[PDB]
DNA sequence: ATCAATATCCACCTGCAGATTCTACCAAAAGTGTATTTGGAAACTGCTCCATCAAAAGGCATGTTCAGCTGAATTCAGCTGAACATGCCTTTTGATGGAGCAGTTTCCAAATACACTTTTGGTAGAATCTGCAGGTGGATATTGAT
DNA sequence: ATCAATATCCACCTGCAGATTCTACCAAAAGTGTATTTGGAAACTGCTCCATCAAAAGGCATGTTCAGCTGAATTCAGCTGAACATGCCTTTTGATGGAGCAGTTTCCAAATACACTTTTGGTAGAATCTGCAGGTGGATATTGAT
């Protein structure tokens, strides 16, 4: 007979997992062609250290997470469980980065 | 007789090349001998206070060799090392596992 | 071609790691951040000194400079024995010669 | 003979990786409305931090981003990076 | 007859005098007498230019008048018009004051 | 004692200032709290500088260097 | 008999700037151009502070720049607000700014 | 002794800009820590930029590449203009 | 929205005090004219390290279904926070004087910067070692349905 | 208060990829012996700075009344999580051409180091002005009531 997880039991266990890991949660090549991308809009015939590609992903994820939580403190300040637009502008807003 | 200025001092740290590079870094145009003691000295007691630290984290979770993981955990679980890193940015440390208590089901 | 030498804290991490976990070594990517660290604090303590010499229109950086630094920079505790380990590697420094 | 054009990119930054990181950031549940504004958010910061770096870069007279000029562009924007260089 | 404005209009009127405004809000004594008992935990027989107690006023005024806007905007966000110690307490955080 | 000459029509002067409209009875004493962490903190860094300038009155440039190093640049009194 | 500020036509002093960079631990050989160059972009920015403020003044019928018109010089500016996002302005007060759920009616 | 100052020359731009207006003594300082604080973070990054680069002397490329990387985009703009415009005129001076 | 009546605001004028501008001078910066230094820009060039390219493989990203539980919309009473007038007292503020100190000078002994001339400590690959990363298979929780 | 379904843990194993040790030059400490500075250590100013004093004045502390807001309780559509079938493209592993760092040499345009020689910018009294703070008297706004 079919079996199911509750909903939100494999998010806490999501959470569970990834806290507990450290590895890059972007795929390596999505992002790095993100990079030369963005990049060649500035400049143009650039090459990249493969090691400042990955400075900039572990940067980049490092400030994500980072955002995330502050994001889902106002998810919960306005006694919700889901995390919305709305709460990572007031995030951005008071960490002062644009607001 | 040979002599070393970190031994001199009783330091792991080199005396003699923090002398240096104080000298080549624009800070001012005389330095102190003491300056680099001094530094060394602190450079070298915050480097112990994390390894110690690491050290352990390494030990709690069942390993031989400390790795950024390790480092990460002895700093943000520092009330002090932590403030003392606050923007600082730790490649392949994760984060210390938190979940807000709203979260969990009962 | 005869790589002109890139130095490093590596080698004093090392030995002091050794002093307090003589089990223990070190993966290189943690080497590294520790590397990274050294360099920082060391710069942060050396611009505050610097900044210490200009507003006292000194010349010259002592380990007194380094210290109000220190007390600036560092939390306290932190701060309390880093300027105890200064003061004690100054003095004996001092009396060797 | 010419190089590849690339357009589109910040799709790779794909759902599951943003819930990953949400995760990480230990959220529970989130609306369909966050990828889209993660990315645009992943855009800002990464530009920004681009910008610098690659401002470093032509400063050294290079064609080469290194990793050094990531860090010192990340550095002079507020978040210190070690791992790769001081 | 004895006449009453409405609960909230005083407020608005508040408002917009003191957004109009320049002047210290706390009373130059009251903050001196402050000033020079926290310093005295640090250091003894402390004088003060009166400069240096004026440049404190100033940063703490702009401190927490910046401050009571971050909050106002977490009041706001969980569907409220009244800051509450909460409010001050994620704006503290998300600022990064102490987390 | 002496914070609480930090009165609440001052402390709701400067909520005006930011503002605020309403404000919850808890609010003030809460207040009370982050200006003298606030305080402490710039004070202790000024007086540090005090202690090595090797004086004994806290001069304006101390405040601001102090302010300056916590992030909390302050023009009007510098130089 | 000729100055280096007249001489690159500049109000500000490419004379004093450029001592102020020999003595300020910022590298061991300051360059020629540098304090020009430097000197120039100071003045700039002063120009147009001031003349954002100088409008500011004139807005509340006055004829002297008090900080309140460098304050709302300064912060009505997208990208003067960006350069002195973390700068306290004594004296300066704050926009008037309210939140609208806050408005009544 | 003397304590010298941006003052005058604040004023003199003030003069060319707005000759109408006068500036209070308060807000004259406060511009007076915008010159000396601006001042510093070009001269800081500037020194910054010559250590990356191994290099001994502080150039006006080196005080351009800062004022790139310290001000917006079209505050960097005008002020890189300007700067090259007073250094090209000096150069050509004498 | 009108109908009226407290209070709030806003304008135009007005007299003066506090600052602001304007004037009259001198050590200390700034500008010069030399005598050298010296950094770093150019011109080869030995060589890591980037950019492609390819080829095979599963780890995952995509997309669909489907229903649980969250968010949002509504309602409402208890009670907290605003407005207001009273009564009181702490803050203001204005000299007035005394004294604690910043702020300057004038030497000098101590400490530092140089200029070379030896002496190691560190560093860069080669030469060994050895955690632990991945892969299994059973014990131990955790979770969700009757 | 139970079992069936998964997910989580923990141990035990084994070859390699990554850490440690071993060796050998060279850049950089270190040791000496001149050749400068400088940061204080005392003697004294003038100055802001504390300490009062003494009224006056608003600004604050209280208490009353109640408007309206925050929090609670219920409800529901439909959004977002869990699960699955599919196959895409990322990840791995290896090779190759060559672009572009990086490292040395070589050598002037540029910067410094003096030595004087102007000039400017600072300081202390001097000389008008701009708002502040009040003063009507005119519409505005806010609130209570047909
Ligand atoms: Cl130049
Ligand atoms: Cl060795
Ligand atoms: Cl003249
Ligand atoms: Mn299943
Ligand atoms: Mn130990
Ligand atoms: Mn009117
Ligand atoms: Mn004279
Ligand atoms: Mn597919
Ligand atoms: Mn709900
Ligand atoms: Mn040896
Ligand atoms: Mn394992
Ligand atoms: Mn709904
Ligand atoms: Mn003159
Ligand atoms: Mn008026
Ligand atoms: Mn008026
Ligand atoms: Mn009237
Ligand atoms: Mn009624």
């Amino acid at each position: 007979k079919p079996h199911r997880y509750r909903p939100g039991t494999v998010a806490l266990r999501e959470i569970r997992r990834y806290q507990k890991s450290t590895e890059l949660l972007i795929r390596k090549l999505p992002f790095q062609r993100l990079v030369r991308e963005i990049a060649q809009d500035f400049k143009t015939d650039l090459r990249f250290q493969s090691s400042a590609v990955m400075a900039l992903q572990e940067a980049c994820e490092a400030y994500l997470v980072g955002l995330f939580e502050d994001t889902n403190l106002c998810a919960i300040h306005a006694k919700r469980v889901t995390i919305m637009p709305k709460d990572i502008q007031l995030a951005r807003r008071i960490r002062g980065e644009r607001a | 007789k040979s002599k070393s200025r970190s031994s001199r001092a009783g330091l792991q740290f080199p005396v003699g090349r923090i002398h240096r590079l104080l000298r080549k870094g624009n800070y001012a145009e005389r330095i102190g001998a003491g300056a680099p003691v001094y530094l060394a000295a602190v450079l070298e007691y915050l480097t112990a206070e994390i390894l110690e630290l690491a050290g352990n984290a390494s030990r709690d979770n069942k390993k031989t060799r400390i790795i950024p993981r390790h480092l990460q955990l002895a700093i943000r679980n520092d009330e002090e090392l932590n403030k003392l890193l606050g923007g600082v940015t730790i490649a392949q440390g994760g984060v210390l596992p938190n979940i807000q208590a709203v979260l969990l089901p009962k | 071609r005869k790589r002109t030498r890139k130095e490093s804290y590596s080698i004093y991490i090392y030995k002091v790691l050794k002093q307090v976990h003589p089990d223990t070594g070190i993966s290189s990517k943690a080497m590294s951040i520790m590397n990274s660290f050294v360099t920082d604090i060391f710069e942060r303590i050396a611009s505050e000194a610097s900044r210490l010499a200009h507003y006292s229109k000194r010349s010259t950086i002592s380990s007194r400079e380094i210290q109000t630094a220190v007390r600036l920079l560092l939390p306290g505790e932190l701060a309390k024995h880093a300027v105890s380990e200064g003061t004690k590697a100054v003095t004996k420094y001092t009396s060797s010669k | 003979r010419h190089r590849k054009v690339l357009r589109d990119n910040i799709q790779g930054i794909t759902k599951p990786a943003i819930r990953r990181l949400a995760r990480r950031g230990g959220v529970k549940r989130i609306s369909g409305l966050i990828y889209e504004e993660t990315r645009g958010v992943l855009k800002v910061f990464l530009e920004n931090v681009i910008r610098d770096a690659v401002t470093y870069t032509e400063h050294a007279k290079r064609k080469t981003v290194t990793a050094m000029d990531v860090v010192y562009a990340l550095k002079r924007q507020g978040r210190t990076l070690y791992g790769f260089g001081g």
